């Protein structure tokens, strides 16, 4: 945190070397950075976690993830409805 | 910051410094000593052939004074 | 150990190519003019180094950005053939990439898929700039994972 | 009201030809314009480094699509439909169901990310706060798929970016 | 802002003109990016009588 | 010899969709019509449904619409000169300008919440309030927009090599660009003195004060001065805007047409019927049959709606300004070397986003 | 030894041309409130690395309708021109002190028209082949003005031997006694300056084009036996040139080419004339002709 740099560029980050089980020492993007800190590096507002951390709830994430694209752990879309027109059951007997 | 071109200028600045370095020094070198003699016009040119008869070792840089003489 | 040698030389060409794209921008719509927008200073898409015109023979990855209608669409696939290899396009917007606010329009091809093979989607309408330019990072990410070299010693 | 752009004209005293043939003859315009960008080359740069920090933003920000839930846990999605119905590319596609508990929500809900064009009328359309659009812009994919959304990855997507979905709205829920 | 003074009289004569007066870009000159709560105001129609809405 | 231009490169159908959105859907494709300016275009069609409604914004909105109208065209001004400079070469004021561009688009980023596409104005006013602390912003970078707009003159203004590829170079006279229904710059360029904010002021536009650069000649160098000098003259009027922004709300107080307070909605049960068909099927227009245009910046942007009665436009046709500058390419471009045409396409400002509709 | 001298010029002049289209960048870059390739590697140092060898991994298309023969001898004479030129400068001591270097290096530039024309012919093209042709009108226009400057500079000189230039302008820079020319001199060089030679070819042009005019008007005091003294006034004039150079590559508008022989033939051409009557009779004038030898 900064406020000699202008603005734009007063708050900024260089990021870890380990993020879930990927390194980082060369290669960088910007999904890494937590959502709680995400508000005070793109300036959107002025009180960090630190000071004021957000509000703890159980469906929140503990463990952010970044873009996860081009990796085994991608995303596929599919049906999220249930089958309809469901096949006629046929019965067996020997025959007539 | 502005002063971040020197790196970029510094290092062709050593690039071009180089060609001219070393043909002084190579000069200075393959004529040992005294730079090459330049030869504008033919006499200049029979003078170096003089030189180079008069050295004795078919090399032009090498001068006789007083030395040699009687 | 050859393998390592291969891995080395991988490594050393990418870097390159990971480093030195040339954008072939294709200025359609307000996607187009949001691209100029990022090599403005504000971002500064030229410091990691593309030059925003790039010509088309002088170019690596054509930018598609914006509304892809069938008027445009041989001229663009003409292009795309006269771009040498590696070649590879990044969609941008959600025009280019399945249609957007124009998907059922009777003069648009739903998304620039249709007519050439896209490596990296970014959604956006428009984009904006860093997220575009996150997007050509995250190609550059894709150009370090690559096999090249690799798979012809495999094979 | 109105301005003349050009109707001056050069006066033909002697002082102001000469300074007419000085502009020309030797060039002192086209040298102010070297100097201009010369005082310009000696000046800060306004580039940011991406991604170590990024131009600033706004709570009212619309970017990558999230349903929400309530402080309980429950989805706070009620299935009234009104976000498809506004959605002006139709990218909003949703099937209700009288869910076995009693409470009925969504079965479906997918987002078709490549059609939205991040307009932000599905949050304000929608009477239960639901569906926003978090601030993420960073979501990129290689393959078209991964852009079609669906109810799975919506809600994965709320669980994920909570803090800011929160503090955004609390800081804008008195605006609009 | 940064800049030292011998960089600043060099564009100030190369330009001809103050720059140090106003930049392009703004060190401290903005809002708080967070604002203290606002309270939104009320039209003509928010009352309980003769605001039918037929006239 | 010949200057026809083949077109619809970029053409979408625009109206076609228009014809099956409502009203609210129709708003956002204004916003991607002229890939240039975004918000002044909103202007356009909130004004004619308004029109048609028989409903007239809050005092709040009308000035909120015309400080964001000045500020499209700042950044319509912005981008047609540099793109301007930038086909001839001389790349510097396009990147200098672009960055001022950055403060603006910020600016749309904290009202409207997107980057370009606001979607900001809609009939019956602003949908959102103004974030405290902006107008203090606009303050800021109007300060120092006007020296901004001195170095691209300084750079631009006096240089004979721009001066000399854009003197007499393409020139149109009165008669023929009046009657090729030209508008914007080049009415002005040509010396006639019509401006909608003038001889019409819609909106409020008439309690503001300004001038209208127009020139002699015609040529596009004195186009470009017109642009200048509404830069500056766009800028006076911002410093009013903001200096006399009145309290009030800034949407109409009628829920038929605007959807209820947030607040209203999930406490007034008339705000929830209201909001749900207002999301729904939305107003429904009377029938009529309208061409509202405005001083668009780039020229003279018109919406010809026609109301089938429900709650969706009949027909609503786009006058492009770009489509008729476009339309007398031929005439400016008649006899001049090849190399002028970029040139006038340049000064004939043409966005291919609303010439090929 | 004599070869490893030319190596010890041909590589690092290959080398500078390849380093200073960072400083280009750069300085475009910085000139537009922009930053220039700083990401690879510090401050950019590498980012030649970074576009070289990828250029070289790329595969060189070649057009269907391209005569191949032409299209790969067009560079070979491009390269071989940009970095022969190089040779004669009076740098120091020069590799060749060849009493005709003036001229030499005009017959030898003028040469680089046809690594052009073959190029718009070779790759039989409508753009390719009007490209070709207003590129060898704008250069062959050009000499005429060149040549005229280069003449009437060495009135004052003494003769076309290059290393002469040093001993004329020792006591002041020559720019002083014609400096009507030099501005003459350096607005003329800016125009007349595979795809991958390209870059390399008239890059050279534009190193070699400054430390021509480096030479030849603003020159140093070379010192006998200390020759380091040269080499870093030499260096620091024509980067100061090249600075310059690129100073105006992005602060105008570029020329439009009825204007690019208007400019020459009716405002260049005849005030280039009375500047060399001017330094033809002034020798004369003052008895202050130069000597040959
Ligand atoms: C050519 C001119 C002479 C050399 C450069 C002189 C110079 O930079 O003077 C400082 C300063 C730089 O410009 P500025 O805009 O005033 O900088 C404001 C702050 O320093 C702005 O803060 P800052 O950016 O100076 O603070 C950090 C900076 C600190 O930078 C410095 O302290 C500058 C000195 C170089 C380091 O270091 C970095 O940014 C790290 C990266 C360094 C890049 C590589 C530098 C290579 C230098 C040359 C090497 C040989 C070739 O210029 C002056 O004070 C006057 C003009 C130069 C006069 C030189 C003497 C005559
Ligand atoms: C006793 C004295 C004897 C000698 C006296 C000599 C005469 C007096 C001085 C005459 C003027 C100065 C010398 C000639 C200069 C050029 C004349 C000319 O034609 O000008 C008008 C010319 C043409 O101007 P024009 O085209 O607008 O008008 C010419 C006149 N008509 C209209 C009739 C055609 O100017 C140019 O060409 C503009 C510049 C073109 C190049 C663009 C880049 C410029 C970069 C400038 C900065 C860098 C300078 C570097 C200098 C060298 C450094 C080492
Ligand atoms: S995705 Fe949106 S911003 Fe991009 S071209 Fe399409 S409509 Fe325009
Ligand atoms: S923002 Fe996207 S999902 Fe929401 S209503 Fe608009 S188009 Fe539909
Ligand atoms: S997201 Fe909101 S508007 Fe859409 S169906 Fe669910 S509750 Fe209704």
């Amino acid at each position: 945190e900064d406020n000699k740099q202008f603005f734009g560029r007063h708050r900024w980050v260089i990021y870890t070397t380990e993020m879930n089980g990927r390194d980082t020492f060369w290669d960088v993007d910007g999904s890494m950075v937590p959502p709680e800190w995400h508000r005070w590096l793109h300036c959107m507002t002025d009180d960090p976690p630190t000071t004021k951390p957000p509000t703890a709830r159980k469906y929140i994430w503990t463990n952010h993830k970044f873009n996860v694209s081009g990796t085994p752990q991608q995303y596929v879309p599919y049906s999220t409805t249930r089958k309809k027109i469901q096949e006629w059951v046929p019965p067996s007997t020997p025959y007539k | 910051m502005w002063f971040e071109i020197l790196p970029g200028i510094a290092v062709m600045a050593a690039c071009l410094f180089i060609p001219g370095m070393a043909t002084a020094h190579i000069h200075k070198f393959t004529n040992g000593g005294k730079e090459k003699r330049v030869a504008h016009f033919s006499y200049q040119w029979n003078l170096m052939e003089r030189d180079r008869c008069i050295s004795g070792v078919n090399r032009y840089h090498v001068t006789k004074g007083l030395e040699n003489i009687d | 150990r050859g393998e390592y040698v291969v891995a080395k030389l991988d490594d050393l060409v990418n870097w390159a190519r990971r480093s030195s794209l040339w954008p072939m921008t294709f200025g359609l719509a307000c996607c187009a003019v949001e691209m100029m927008h990022m090599a403005a200073p504000r971002y500064d898409m030229d410091r990691f180094g593309v030059v925003f015109r790039a010509s088309p023979r002088q170019s690596d990855v054509m930018i598609v950005a914006g509304t892809l209608t069938n008027k445009m669409a041989p001229a663009l696939r003409k292009v795309y053939d006269q771009m040498p290899e590696p070649r590879y396009v990044v969609s941008m917007g959600s025009c280019a990439n399945g249609g957007g606010y124009y998907h059922y329009s009777y003069s648009v091809v739903r998304g620039c898929d249709r007519i050439v093979p896209v490596d990296i989607y970014v959604p956006g309408c428009p984009p904006t700039a860093e997220a575009l330019l996150y997007g050509i990072l995250q190609l550059q990410r894709k150009i370090k994972r690559e096999k090249r070299l690799r798979i012809w010693y495999r094979r | 009201t109105y301005k003349f752009v050009n109707m001056r004209e050069p006066s033909m005293d002697m002082k102001s030809v000469t300074d007419r043939a000085a502009q020309t003859l030797l060039w002192t315009e086209l040298v102010r314009g070297l100097g201009m960008t010369l005082s310009y080359l000696f000046r800060e740069p306004a580039t940011i480094n991406y991604p170590f920090e990024k131009g600033p933003l706004s709570p009212r920000f619309r970017g990558e699509h999230a349903l929400r839930r309530y402080p309980s846990g429950e989805e706070r999605c009620i299935a009234c439909k009104l976000c498809e119905a506004v959605c002006p590319a139709q990218a909003i596609t949703i099937e209700a169901e009288p869910r076995a508990d009693g409470s009925r929500r969504t079965t479906r809900y997918d987002i078709d990310m490549t059609k939205c064009i991040y307009c932000g009328f599905c949050q304000e359309a929608c009477p239960v706060d639901a569906i926003v659009e978090g601030p993420n812009f960073e979501f990129s994919t290689e393959t078209h798929e991964e852009l079609l959304y669906n109810k799975e990855k919506l809600l994965n997507n709320g669980d994920k970016w909570e803090a800011e979905i929160a503090a955004n709205i609390q800081a804008d829920y008195l605006y609009r | 802002a940064s800049a030292t003074r011998v960089i600043q009289l060099l564009r100030n004569w190369a330009s001809g003109r103050d720059l140090q007066a106003k930049l392009q870009l703004r060190y401290q000159e903005i809002s708080k990016r967070t604002q203290p709560p606002p309270k939104l105001p009320v039209g003509p129609s928010h009352k309980l009588s003769n605001n039918y809405y037929c006239t | 010899r010949k200057c026809d231009p083949h077109i619809g490169l970029l053409h979408r159908g625009t109206e076609k969709l228009i014809e099956y959105k409502t009203y609210l859907q129709a708003l956002p494709y204004f916003d991607r019509l002229d890939y240039v300016s975004m918000m002044c275009n909103e202007q356009a069609y909130s004004l004619a449904v308004e029109k048609l409604l028989n409903i007239q914004p809050p005092p709040r909105a009308q000035w909120i619409r015309v400080l964001f109208g000045e500020i499209t065209r700042l950044l319509n001004h912005i981008m047609a000169v540099t793109t301007h400079a930038l086909d001839i070469g001389a790349m510097t004021p396009f990147f200098w300008m672009f960055e001022e561009r950055e403060k603006m688009f910020e600016f749309y980023e904290r009202v409207s919440g997107a980057r370009m596409h606001a979607a900001y104005i809609r009939p019956g006013g602003v949908h959102q309030d103004l974030p405290l602390g902006l107008l203090d912003d606009i303050y800021e970078f109007s300060k120092n927009f006007s020296f901004r707009i001195d170095e691209l003159e300084e750079m631009l203004t006096n240089n004979r090599i721009w001066r000399n590829r854009t003197v007499d170079i393409g020139v149109v006279t009165a008669e023929d660009a009046l009657n090729y229904g030209f508008s914007g710059v080049m009415l002005r360029g040509s010396g006639i003195q019509w401006d909608l904010r003038k001889t019409q002021p819609y909106d409020v536009y008439d309690q503001v004060e300004f001038d209208v650069p127009i020139g002699s000649r015609g040529d596009c160098y004195d186009r470009y001065l017109c642009r200048v000098e509404e830069m500056r003259q766009s800028l006076r009027i911002i410093s009013q805007c903001l200096n006399k922004m009145p309290p009030g709300e800034i949407k109409v107080d009628d829920a038929k047409v605007s959807p209820p307070k947030r607040a209203e909605m999930k406490t007034s049960m008339e705000s929830l019927i209201h909001h749900f068909k207002l999301y729904t099927e939305g107003y429904q227009v009377p029938p009529g049959a309208t061409y509202t245009a405005i001083e668009a910046p780039k020229g003279e942007f018109g919406v010809y709606l026609v109301s089938d009665g429900s709650s969706r436009p009949y027909r609503c046709k786009i006058k492009a300004p770009g489509f008729a500058h476009l339309a007398g390419l031929d005439k400016m471009s008649k006899g001049h070397m090849l190399a002028d045409v970029v040139a006038i396409i340049g000064t004939q400002d043409i966005v291919f986003g609303e010439v090929d509709r | 030894m004599f070869m490893i001298n030319i190596l010890s010029l041909i590589i690092p002049i290959l080398l500078a041309v390849a380093f200073l289209t960072l400083v280009e960048r750069k300085v475009l870059g910085y000139m537009q409130l922009r930053k220039g390739p700083n990401v690879v590697g510090p401050y950019g140092l590498l980012q030649p690395i970074a576009d070289a060898l990828k250029l070289v991994t790329k595969e060189p298309l070649r057009p269907g309708t391209s005569s191949i023969s032409m299209f790969i001898i067009a560079p070979i004479l491009g390269l071989s021109l940009a970095l022969t030129m190089w040779v004669p400068l009076p740098m120091p001591y020069p590799l060749i002190n060849m009493n005709l270097g003036v001229l030499f290096m005009l017959a030898m530039s003028s040469l680089a028209v046809y690594s052009i024309l073959w190029s718009g012919w070779a790759s039989n093209s409508k753009y390719a082949l009007i490209g070709a042709l207003r590129a060898v009108a704008q250069t062959i226009s050009y000499e005429v003005t060149l040549a005229i400057i280069l003449l009437s500079v060495l009135l004052m000189n003494g003769s076309y031997t290059l290393s002469t230039l040093i001993t004329t302008q020792e006591h002041i820079w020559m720019i002083f006694t014609s400096w009507p020319l030099a501005m003459m001199w350096f607005i003329s060089t800016l125009a007349e300056t595979p795809f991958a030679m390209f870059f390399m070819a008239e890059y050279a042009n534009i190193i070699m084009m400054n430390a021509f005019t480096a030479i030849l008007f603003l020159g140093a005091s070379h010192d006998p036996h200390t020759p380091e003294l040269y080499t870093i006034n030499f260096v620091l004039k024509t980067l100061a040139l090249t600075i310059t150079f690129l100073w105006i590559r992005a602060s105008y508008p570029r020329f439009r080419y009825d204007q690019l022989m208007h400019l020459l033939w009716k405002s260049f051409l005849p005030l280039t004339l009375a500047l060399c009557m001017w330094h033809i009779s002034l020798p004369i004038m003052t008895a202050s002709i130069p000597p040959q030898s």
